[PDB]
């Protein structure tokens, strides 16, 4: 069955011969599984869709059942064109069907072609919702414990259900979130790094959204296994615990509070350090959010010993998470009493905020200078508006601030004006 | 209201 042409194929699935269908059948799955250019379009163009899924149900041949559920998961895994043939040729409810084969190879080849469907995007995902795919999936974990399952077929479950709750605009019903969310509980502590990963992207997904869905979430009580998980040594599980961990202190003061409570901030100071730039991003970002709370929460920020390393990204770091650092302080600034912001001007954030408005990005430029302008106001108070003067034209930040007043950009140049007609 | 929302986990997969 090795290289068969796409015409032979053909002419084996429209024989009469069972035997020979099957031959030609797993000749498509490896033409199909080969690394270079499979000739999907070319398999579609010849009709043999509804053909593979008509073998679906031919329960009296388990191998040409297995032969064409990897064809086409493999048709599956294409494009959004490609995807959609597979679909239209009425695959899904076959192979929810084939989710009760008791041959486990079969079954989890209809896990995984389920899958690569729901990943095409929402209509997709809402569409296998619909057939009835999420209660005999579930059925397959509903075991004592995990670890008698294959490791492979639990990863491949773990992955499904995690893109049945993957995307947005809708986001996946929420009878459905809530019918999963307790496998996906179990599957968070389950000691096998790619299910760990792939349960933490799930849930990454389901809290990326507004507050009602954070909700859900928190409420199940994950939060601490998720900062867990964010001390982890492996990259692929740190990466999505710290993107659920950022959407969660996206939602309200309170369930900002639990993520504090949990710990996280005591990783913090490996995150925002950590070599892989887009942990230092997120980690940045997740901080800006947690700056934008209560003072108490500040307080948090502040007691953990995290200040010093905001200004150490504000100094030092990719442009991206520079910025992130920049919002991080506005929000703390806007938020904070007069003796965080006094502390904050301690730890040495002047300087690199000054040194910033060299940057080619008017965004950031707005933010640093908004959060000089309440580190002023803080001063005003104290009146001591003089000594932070003197600090910003000492390390060169008042020749920058008076260039910005010949800034294009309307909104730069006007706060800037205020500033130098106000303080200087 | 002063907050603001937004390596990855594979859409599809092929069986090589």
């Amino acid at each position: 069955t090795v290289n068969w042409s796409v015409e032979d194929i053909v002419k084996g699935i429209n024989s009469n011969n069972l035997e020979s269908q099957l031959q030609a059948t797993q000749a498509a799955r490896k033409l199909l599984s080969r690394e270079k250019q499979p000739p999907i379009d070319n398999i579609i163009r010849a009709g043999l869709i509804p053909k593979f899924v008509s073998f679906l149900g031919k329960t009296d041949c388990s191998p040409i059942q297995f032969e064409s559920a990897w064809a086409l998961t493999n048709i599956a895994s294409g494009t959004s064109e490609q995807t959609k043939a597979v679909v239209d040729g009425g695959a899904i409810p076959a192979f929810i069907s084939l989710l009760a084969s008791p041959h486990a190879h079969i079954s989890e080849q209809a896990v995984w072609a389920l899958g690569n469907i729901a990943g095409d995007g929402s209509a997709f995902r809402d569409l296998v919702i619909k057939h009835g795919a999420i209660d005999p999936l579930l059925a397959l974990l509903a075991v004592p414990d995990l670890s008698t399952l294959a490791c492979g077929y639990l990863r491949n479950l773990t992955w499904t259900l995690s893109n049945l709750c993957r995307n947005k605009n809708p986001a996946p019903p929420l009878d459905a979130v809530e019918q999963i969310l307790p496998t996906l509980v179990r599957l968070l502590h389950h000691n096998d790094p790619e299910v760990l990963a792939d349960s933490c992207w799930a849930i990454s997904y389901l809290t990326d959204g507004p507050n009602e869905r954070i909700e859900m979430v928190v409420k199940k009580g994950v939060v601490p296994q998720l900062v867990k998980l964010l001390g982890a040594t492996e990259l692929p599980i740190v990466t999505p615990a710290l993107r659920a961990i950022g959407n969660i202190v996206t939602g309200t003061d309170e369930q900002t509070q639990k993520v504090i409570d949990a710990g996280a901030l005591a990783v913090f100071p490996s995150l925002l350090t950590n070599p892989k730039t887009n942990i230092q991003k997120e980690a940045t970002w997740t901080m800006s959010n947690i700056t934008a709370g209560r003072q108490d929460q500040i307080q948090q920020v502040v007691n953990h010993g995290l200040v010093p390393f905001l200004v150490g990204v504000l100094s030092k770091a990719d442009f991206k998470t520079q910025k992130e650092a920049a919002w991080a302080i506005t929000n703390y600034t806007s938020g904070g009493t007069v003796e965080q912001i006094v502390y904050l001007v301690h730890c040495g954030i002047i300087e690199p905020l000054m040194n910033l408005l060299s940057a080619k990005d008017t965004k950031i430029i707005q933010v640093i200078l908004d959060a000089i302008s309440n580190i002023f106001q803080a001063a005003e108070k104290l009146g001591e508006t003089e000594k932070l003067s003197i600090m910003i034209e000492e390390c060169g930040g008042l020749d920058k601030i008076e260039a910005l007043q010949r800034h294009e950009n309307e909104s730069v140049y006007k706060a800037s004006l205020n500033l130098i007609e106000k303080y200087f | 209201e002063s907050k603001r929302v937004n390596d990855s986990s594979p859409a599809k997969k092929t069986r090589r």
